[PDB]
């Protein structure tokens, strides 16, 4: 936290850079035509394992330690094959836990191999079925700990206590926060913190209309995610197709040099919509947007095909978290 | 006895062999022994203009350590050691 | 330094974290058996394009811009093994320069994906001779097309300057107790600039190179005179130089992620192997040591090589025909 030397990787969690997008911003400089409309990218790929999930994964573990649920050498069980799986794998390793990950047998070999490199043991399930297999294994097995990231309060708390406070410290002038919509932890936690501290701040969701849609059904149901449907909590939600996401991630790498993951294309598409609105409205805007991971893990997935058509097919057939 | 890795460029001196045995208690002794068995090889390792020194574009390592920092041809060699000879390639 | 908001990605360059390796260190705290021997990893993957090369690439471009060599629409030509070309491709895209990279063909696919994404042309040079062949090819092209700008990372003192003014100062500010610096050896910029800075500012510090050892084909020059030593190199700066083969480098790369959670490139495994040797030496001698080592890039650009999966033998067979730094 303005620190540069750390006694372990876990201590380097968070405190990620916020970077201005002078070229992609609708109007970086205030001038005769009106106030600035600025985009600021919060680079969550700078975390230990290269995604925002290091925050909730560490917090979920630390909360389970505090609640006496995790004792030395325990086994953690997780029905995830993505960014949370990777983060929990790193974190479990550094703290002395075993991590077991359950995933469909038709999970890409590259996703499987990244998990294994960090130390996760894999159990394959039939190609919410992975969650069902994880649950039978919870039954048959002796005090394995499931943490469940979707309902988990420690997931939202990690953003309420981490991401939100860092954004306010770096960008006290923030007018809008834009992030992806998966477990909802990022938007719920960071949004609650910002709404408590910044009068009239606007919270905007970017939801990919591509990928598996792990939480997509969930997030359509007000019984599961009531806050998403309160206009005083969430101002707006963009549903973003693959073709727009692909165009935006190309635009970001070419205009600003930032090589973002596939969820960021939805986030940038929303943030550009919000910025176009503020510019047309003659309003000053300082719009913070999350880059939750970098492009690196998607290079083997077809996401960088030449054809935006082939890139579309690739984004539709893969997980974005 | 030591095992010497011979780069492709020098294998015409060793009958095409990529790895050969040698004996000697210093790098210079191993080079002498190599010359006894593989005529012409030592001249390829040494600087034609600064005799007694290695060629500017030859690198030699004893158990992975560059002899330029351990005494050159006087670098001590023990039984079971590996000796690696490589031409100078940037990044390698 | 000590900043978290920046007005642009290039402005965020450097000021990378230094992270202790408590588990891998030969001895983290002073004990009854003798003083500590600590390893500290400088995370240079936390740079704009994910490698240490952002430092010399930005410095070289900015020096050339200051010199008046680069103006809008200029062509940059550079021989590279991937990282420098990626850093230059990003800076050239943002600054409106065309980039042509000459790169050996036996480099990882992720490098050419990123170069193509940033709109650089790639000229693939033959695998025999490695970067020597790419350099020779680039120098011929530069001579033929004098209007292009070849920054020439193997000879340009702005490469070393970037480390004498960046990497070195940051390391010293974080680790005034430093006893050793370990890094890779390619252009030699990292060790020549960081090592000159450290030797000038730190009594008794030692500078150690960890050089990859590639398969036989990489070294299959036709003449010993096709050998090449970068013009930046001064052997007087180094204390030792280790040559590390693929199995040892891959082993240590896997150990680093398994033990410390850091997912690094294969050159980092060669660095770590050297640093553990140096560490073992200090421990045997009962000498206190604080050994900083460079993590030049993350593992991402090496996933296609196979080295992070399967058995530790065969990662070796996977890398035999390939460059990995
Ligand atoms: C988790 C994740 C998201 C979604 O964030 P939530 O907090 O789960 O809503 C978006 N993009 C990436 C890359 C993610 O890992
Ligand atoms: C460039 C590079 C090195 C070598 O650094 P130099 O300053 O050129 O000597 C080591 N590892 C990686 C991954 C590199 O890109």
């Amino acid at each position: 936290r303005h620190m540069t030397r750390y006694d372990s990787l876990l201590q380097a969690l968070g405190n990620t850079p916020l970077v201005g997008l002078q070229r992609l911003s609708p109007r970086w400089d205030d001038g005769r035509d009106g106030p600035h409309v600025r985009l600021w990218a919060k680079l969550e790929d700078r975390n230990p394992t290269g995604s925002i999930k290091d925050r909730p994964a560490v917090r979920m573990i630390e909360q389970a330690e505090a609640d006496g649920l995790l004792r030395p050498g325990a086994t953690i069980l997780e029905p995830t094959s993505g960014n949370t799986g990777i983060s929990l794998a790193m974190a479990a390793r550094l703290k002395g836990y075993r991590l077991i990950c359950v995933m469909p047998e038709n999970t890409s070999v590259e996703r499987r191999q990244l998990l294994e490199l960090y130390g996760a043991q894999i159990i394959f399930s039939a190609a919410n079925t992975a969650v069902a297999t994880a649950k039978e294994l919870a039954a048959t097995n002796p005090s394995w700990v499931m943490l469940y990231q979707y309902g988990n309060p420690a997931n939202t708390d990690s953003h309420y206590c981490g991401t939100g406070p860092e954004l306010l410290a770096d960008l006290p002038e923030i007018t809008h926060f834009v992030a992806g919509l998966g477990t909802t932890g990022t938007l719920m936690g960071t949004g609650r913190f910002l709404r408590e501290h910044v009068a009239n701040v606007k919270i905007v969701a970017a939801e990919p209309r591509y990928g598996e849609g792990v939480y997509a059904l969930r997030n359509m149901d007000e019984g599961f995610v009531p806050e998403l449907y309160d206009p005083e909590i969430l101002t707006a939600r963009y549903s973003v197709g693959a073709v727009d996401a692909v165009r935006r991630t190309r635009e970001l790498v070419h205009t600003e040099g930032i090589f973002a993951g596939i969820s960021t294309g939805a986030v940038l598409h929303a943030a550009l919509g919000v910025g176009a609105g503020a510019l047309a409205a003659g309003e000053r805007a300082d719009i913070a947007l999350v880059v939750a991971d970098a492009g690196w893990k998607y290079l083997s997935t077809g996401a960088y095909a030449g054809s935006l058509d082939d890139a579309e097919t690739a984004l539709e057939g893969q997980l974005w978290a | 006895n030591v095992t010497v890795s011979i780069p492709t460029i020098l294998r015409p001196h060793t009958g095409g062999q990529k790895s050969v045995s040698a004996s000697g208690d210093t790098l210079g002794a191993v080079i002498s022994d190599l010359e006894a068995n593989y005529s012409g090889i030592s001249e390829r390792l040494m600087d034609p203009s600064s005799p007694g020194k290695l060629h500017r574009f030859v690198n030699i390592y004893v158990n992975d350590e560059d002899v330029r920092f351990s005494g050159g041809l006087a670098t001590a060699i023990a039984d079971g050691d590996s000796v690696t000879i490589l031409p100078a390639v940037a990044g390698g």
